[PDB]
């Protein structure tokens, strides 16, 4: 089952403040007129930005990487006193629910609890931190619009990758929206709240609001973005060639030369195989300039000059342009 | 005839320098090239107003 | 390592798969490390026997020739141009009309 | 001022500093 | 005392001091690490419980929320301006008049 997400979706991306004022931000938002996951189990769900949950009872939210106790896991279990938010190596059921005195899922930090009205709440998950957004609005989704206001972070650092959501016990179904990075326009108002908000990539009107920082325009004709196609596909086409480049005869070798009288090796009409350096020995510095030391399996060029000698040690940065 | 010039960079051809380096450097060598095409830019748009 | 970039017909770098053509379907592509945004398809240019890519007035890529099979292929940039919206005033009407 | 200007004028709506005319 | 550093967010930070109130008096304040140079006095605008500190149309700090009391402070930077002479031919006179 399918259902569209009119215009909900809306957080604040910062803590500062502007009265009246237009800002356009480029964050991890949620765009309109766009379908969530809506549910009626009574699974598990991949991730990659964006936890963002509404529902109409429900409680209990599972974090982690692969859910195991091979690494850490985030934790969160709601009732009517506080709220627990307890991260460590614990082990997860497939399926877990709650009953409201035993625990049937088998730092801290404590705080207010999160409670018809519409439960509303956004997760993110950037620079290692974990933002919480949430904002109860009383009433399908309801035809309106209102913002997130933002709550305590919880810093973990790990990475997230599968979520999973619980059960109550005394049955519900819940909303689940995935975001994408693009950018919008937020219109504060004179107390410091947002009641309007349009995007850039929708119909080429949000995109001249976009590109005019303005919400009524006046008739006329106006230039927003390019008209650059995307791609497709990618195509890449090489040479007939396979010779394995003498790239063991300049490394595995007894003896190569002096510092004052150093060889030159050429190389050419072969095709280089770099990934065959690591397997030789550790390097001590292989900092690189002009090239990266790590895609030289992309670029193409020709006529390589390979220079062999013997530095004692505390001169290997003297080996270098100038 | 300003996109060939090199200014003080490693090669004019923008695809092969992101192709063959990594962002810290790259972004040196990027920081020039869009300041030197800005450079000639704004001299071009000064001309033309 | 000493590397050089000179218009000069390129030989020694790594390994990657080839993948067929596309014809009026364009797409971003790369050959002998001069990638680029273009579609291909078959010139009329002829080519002596010692040259490998051509050039034109912008010094940019127009001809290359491919080492697979010796055969001549073009290098041009697709279909592009800034978009532009024809929108009456905000209270008059919805519907926008769009010109490329 | 006379009926007229009055009613353009009316209709006629960091270390930077904006000098005034004489 | 072992450190391991490049590995984690930095969450265990040195102390800081704090130092006392002003009023109508532009110094180089710092606060919570937002640095700047203007007064310090009683604002009439409302915030929200989750706002730090406010901004304007121009990108600058208007009004600053300490976090010691719940009242907000606005900022607007000091009487700055530029100085004119005005002053007769040398030939003629010697006094000079200042302009602000």
């Amino acid at each position: 089952s399918y259902t569209n997400s009119f215009t909900r979706g809306v957080y604040y991306p910062d803590k500062v403040f502007r009265s009246s004022v237009l800002h356009s931000t480029q964050d991890l938002f949620l765009p309109f007129f766009s379908n969530v996951t809506w549910f009626h189990a009574i699974p598990v769900l991949p991730f990659n930005d964006g936890v963002y949950f509404a529902s109409t009872i429900i409680r209990g939210w599972i974090f982690g990487t692969t859910l195991d106790s091979k690494t850490q896991s985030l934790l969160i279990v709601n009732n009517a006193t506080n709220v627990v938010i307890k991260v460590c190596e614990f082990q997860f059921c497939n399926d877990p629910f709650l009953d409201e005195s035993e625990f049937r899922v088998y730092f801290e930090y404590v705080s207010q609890p999160f409670l018809k009205n519409l439960r509303e709440f956004v997760f993110k998950n950037i620079d290692g931190y974990f933002k919480i957004y949430s904002k109860h609005t009383p009433i399908d989704l309801p035809q309106g619009f209102s913002a997130l206001e933002p709550l305590v972070d919880l810093p973990i650092g790990i990475n997230i990758t599968r979520f999973q959501t619980l059960l109550a016990l005394h049955a519900a179904a819940y909303y689940v929206g995935y975001l994408q990075p693009r950018t919008f326009l937020l219109k504060y108002n004179e107390n410091g709240t947002i009641t309007d908000a349009v995007d850039c990539a929708l119909d080429p009107l949000s995109e001249t609001k976009c590109t005019l920082k303005s919400f009524t325009v006046e008739k006329g004709i106006y230039q927003t973005s390019n008209f650059r196609v995307q791609p497709t596909e990618s195509i890449v086409r090489f040479p007939n060639i396979t010779n394995l480049c003498p790239f063991d005869e300049v490394f595995n070798a007894t003896r190569f030369a002096s510092v004052y009288a150093w060889n030159r090796k050429r190389i050419s009409n072969c095709v280089a195989d770099y990934s065959v350096l690591y397997n030789f020995a550790p390097f001590f510095a292989f900092k690189c300039y002009g090239v990266s030391p790590t895609k030289l399996n992309d670029l193409c060029f020709t006529n390589v000059y390979a220079d062999s000698f013997v530095i004692r040690g505390n001169e290997v940065s003297q080996i270098a342009p100038g | 005839k300003q996109l060939s010039s090199k200014f003080g960079a490693i090669s004019s051809v923008l695809n092969d320098i992101l192709s063959r380096l990594d962002p810290p450097e790259a972004e040196v060598q990027i920081d020039r090239l869009i300041t030197g095409r800005l450079q000639s830019l704004q001299t071009y748009v000064t001309q033309q107003l | 390592l000493s590397f050089e970039l000179l218009h000069a017909p390129a030989t020694v770098c790594g390994p990657k798969k080839s993948t067929n053509l596309v014809k009026n379907k364009c797409v971003n592509f790369n050959f002998n490390g001069l990638t680029g945004t273009g579609v291909l398809t078959e010139s009329n240019k002829k080519f002596l026997p010692f040259q490998q890519f051509g050039r034109d007035i912008a010094d940019t890529t127009d001809a290359v020739r491919d080492p697979q099979t010796l055969e001549i292929l073009d290098i041009t940039p697709c279909s592009f141009g800034g978009v532009s919206v024809i929108t009456p005033g905000t209270n008059t009407s919805n519907q926008v009309a769009v010109l490329y | 001022r006379s009926p007229i200007e009055d009613l353009l004028f009316n209709k006629v709506t960091n270390g930077l500093t904006v000098l005034p005319p004489l």
